[PDB]
């Protein structure tokens, strides 16, 4: 399983851009698909999970304007990113999740720069 | 063997009086579908003798709309779940329907299911769809395996045969009983022939087996490499190098398809490659559907002139009605002067009315038919009004079907060697709806339309 | 964009209806028209197809009945004569070209 991200870019504020991430290696699909990005010297925080039914979660700092979608024929990301900050430079991370024998096995992507200015 | 499937999710036929022959055509004598099994609109009475072959099916299995009382599927074993129905869905039973519909599903052989769920709604007459246990059918490894069955009724259904170990059953016979390689598992073992231990499957055996060793087993988790069940496909860099195509191992790529240095068998080339004739390897004009025009669905008078001086588009032509109404002009048409090669489908659903043929193709020589509209046609002409065909130098249809319908002043159909133009034990022009022979080798009036 | 079918009902046998289709929304002149018949519990059969001039008719129907269309009116017809007993069905009105299919008129003889 590998993962691979095509979305990063720079961007004028308050303009948009959109991230995906596929993945290959797989023949039953995956459980959950999240995005992460990391701001210049902080940790890994998490933006927007979706779920394998297509529950949809954000976080509070991107609440109205990411939007996260999944196709489950593709084993694919997505992330909307309308109205974008000087804030938001950082770099995403997709991510994925599998459940196998009982515990959950991750696969992290290269990570994508996007820079707001 | 190998066929290909179709992509007409609950749409209503082309031609509906060529519906149930196309379906014969498409899966007659064939084991393995590369695609998804669209059964859907058969009448009371259809006789599907030709689906008894079918084994395995790649993409997702769609049953909908349909009056036939038993759709016979009793030899099919696996679901890879490549495409799903809804995005969510590997197999899906919705709206069929003595009154009329489907009574029962009789899968007795179908084990597996890779990726997918099953959706069972709005089935009056349909019963035994409660009583089985579709946690065995899911891979263990199945990460979208989920059901949705819905179990209203308007009649009531016999218990099955006292056969059965459980209640579990496929129909009302003794045969019917649905068997357990999942749950009855000795160990961690993801499939098995029995309780015992020494009764599990091979790591790389999907459906179930008849012996411990890999090649006999009744499905393939990965590659077929004759009839030994391998992870991997042998690597060209090699005299036992094999192809990948499907599931199995193959020595060359088919007659419509492109090799890869990779080593499998693709319909398109990868980024960063280029298609070199020599069969063709991966070693220009974009058309409808390939990653330019992907979301265009007809050829506009915004996009005519990005086919100007070309002589092979990588992707299809379609002529939509609002193609002409600012709207495309005859004396736009002329750019397809010089095409010779379409990659994928020719769709013309409509014509100018001052055009008596179509001659704007006069050097189309090769219809590839990569990509089908609706996954079955690859040359569609429907109420066009035109006297006669006019293609003098097409030659080949890689692939696909030719539907030709409801042309009141088409003649010269029947005028055209169809049969040296198809490529596969599979390809058939379905026409109806034409101009009376009645009143009717070359393509049109005249001696420059020879054959 | 919508096709609407009318003039149904009921008659006995060997009797005579008059069918009318209307299109709203979509250039009626420049598209091709084609009837179908549904019997219950059976899968659409093709009755007759026109797009400018002489109708294309099926050999069941042949000679009983005559379809023609009125552009200035947007409509289609479809005169039924000589009925019988077989040919009670649920009559659709299909536009080739743009694919839209009317909702369908119940014909009872």
């Amino acid at each position: 399983v590998q993962l691979v991200e095509s979305g990063g870019g720079v961007v004028q504020p308050g303009g948009s851009l959109r991230l995906s991430c596929a993945a290959s290696g797989s023949i039953f699909g995956f459980n959950d698909m999240a995005w992460y990005r990391q701001a210049p010297g902080k940790q890994r925080e998490l933006v927007a999970l979706i779920s394998r039914v297509g529950v949809t979660s954000s976080a509070d700092s991107v609440k109205g304007r990411f939007t996260i979608s999944r196709v489950n024929a593709k084993d694919t990301v997505y992330l909307q990113m309308n109205s974008l900050r000087p804030e938001d430079t950082a770099l995403y991370y997709c991510y994925m999740d599998q459940r196998l024998d009982g515990s959950t096995l991750a696969y992290w992507g290269q990570g994508t720069l996007v820079t707001v200015s | 063997q190998v066929c290909t499937g179709t992509d007409m999710k609950l749409r209503l036929p082309a031609s509906p009086e060529t519906h149930l022959d196309m379906l014969r055509h498409l899966y007659q004598g064939c084991q393995v579908v590369q695609g998804n099994l669209e059964l859907t609109y058969l009448p009371t009475n259809a006789s599907l003798s030709f689906l008894q072959d079918i084994q395995e099916v790649q993409g997702y299995v769609l049953i909908a709309h349909n009056q036939v009382r038993q759709v016979p599927l009793q030899r099919l074993r696996i679901v890879r779940g490549t495409q799903l129905f809804e995005d969510n869905y590997a197999l899906a039973v919705l709206d069929n329907g003595s009154p009329g519909g489907l009574r029962e599903l009789q899968l007795r052989s179908l084990t597996e299911i890779l990726k997918g769920g099953v959706l069972i709604q709005r089935n009056p007459q349909l019963c035994y769809q409660d009583t089985i246990l579709w946690k065995d059918i899911f891979h263990k490894n199945n990460q979208l395996a989920l059901t949705l069955i819905d179990t209203n009724r308007s009649r009531a259904c016999h218990p099955c045969s006292p056969m059965c170990k459980g209640s579990r059953c496929w129909g009302e016979s003794s045969e019917d009983c649905q068997s357990l390689t999942r749950t009855v598992c000795a160990g961690g073992c993801a499939r098995c022939k029995g309780p015992l231990p020494t009764d599990c499957c091979h790591e790389q055996c999907a459906a179930g087996c008849t012996g411990p060793k890999h090649s006999d087993c009744l499905a393939c988790l990965h590659f077929n490499h004759s009839g030994i069940c391998e992870l991997h496909c042998p690597a060209l860099v090699n005299p036992e190098g094999r192809y990948t195509f499907g599931a199995s191992c193959v020595t060359a790529c088919p007659y419509n398809y492109l090799s890869t240095d990779v080593g499998s068998c693709t319909l398109v080339c990868p980024l960063h490659n280029q298609e070199v004739t020599a069969t063709q390897r991966c070693e220009v004009c974009y058309g409808l559907g390939m990653e330019h025009l992907r979301e265009v669905r007809a050829v506009t008078s915004a996009n005519i002139q990005e086919f100007a001086g070309c002589k092979k588009i990588f992707g299809s032509l379609a002529f939509l009605p609002e193609s002409f109404d600012a709207p495309l002009q005859p004396e736009q048409l002329q750019v397809f002067e010089t095409l010779e090669e379409i990659t994928g489908y020719l769709y013309i659903s409509a014509w100018p009315d001052s055009l008596p043929d179509l001659s704007v193709f006069q050097n189309l020589q090769v219809i590839r038919g990569r990509i089908l509209h609706n996954g079955a046609y690859s040359l569609t002409l429907q109420g066009l009004g035109i006297s006669w065909l006019g293609l003098r130098s097409l030659r080949e249809l890689g692939s696909g079907l030719a539907l030709i319908h409801h042309n009141t002043h088409l003649c010269f159909v029947h005028t055209v060697p169809w049969d040296q133009l198809f490529r596969n034990p599979h390809q058939a022009l379905l026409h109806t709806a034409n101009r009376p022979e009645d009143e009717c080798h070359c393509w049109g009036p005249g001696p420059t339309q020879c054959v | 964009v919508q096709l609407v079918e009318s003039g149904g009902g009921l008659v006995q046998a060997g009797g005579s209806l008059r069918l009318s289709c209307v299109a709203s929304g979509i250039p009626f002149s420049t598209r091709t028209m084609a009837w179908y018949r549904q019997p219950p519990g059976n899968e659409r059969d093709w009755v007759a197809t026109i797009r400018s001039g002489a109708p294309v008719y099926a050999d069941s129907v042949k000679g009983r009945f005559t379809v023609s269309r009125d552009n200035a009116k947007n409509t289609l017809y479809l005169q039924m004569n000589s009925l019988e007993p077989e040919d009670t069905a649920t009559y659709y009105c299909w536009d080739v070209n743009g694919d839209i299919w009317g909702q369908g008129t119940l014909v009872t003889v």
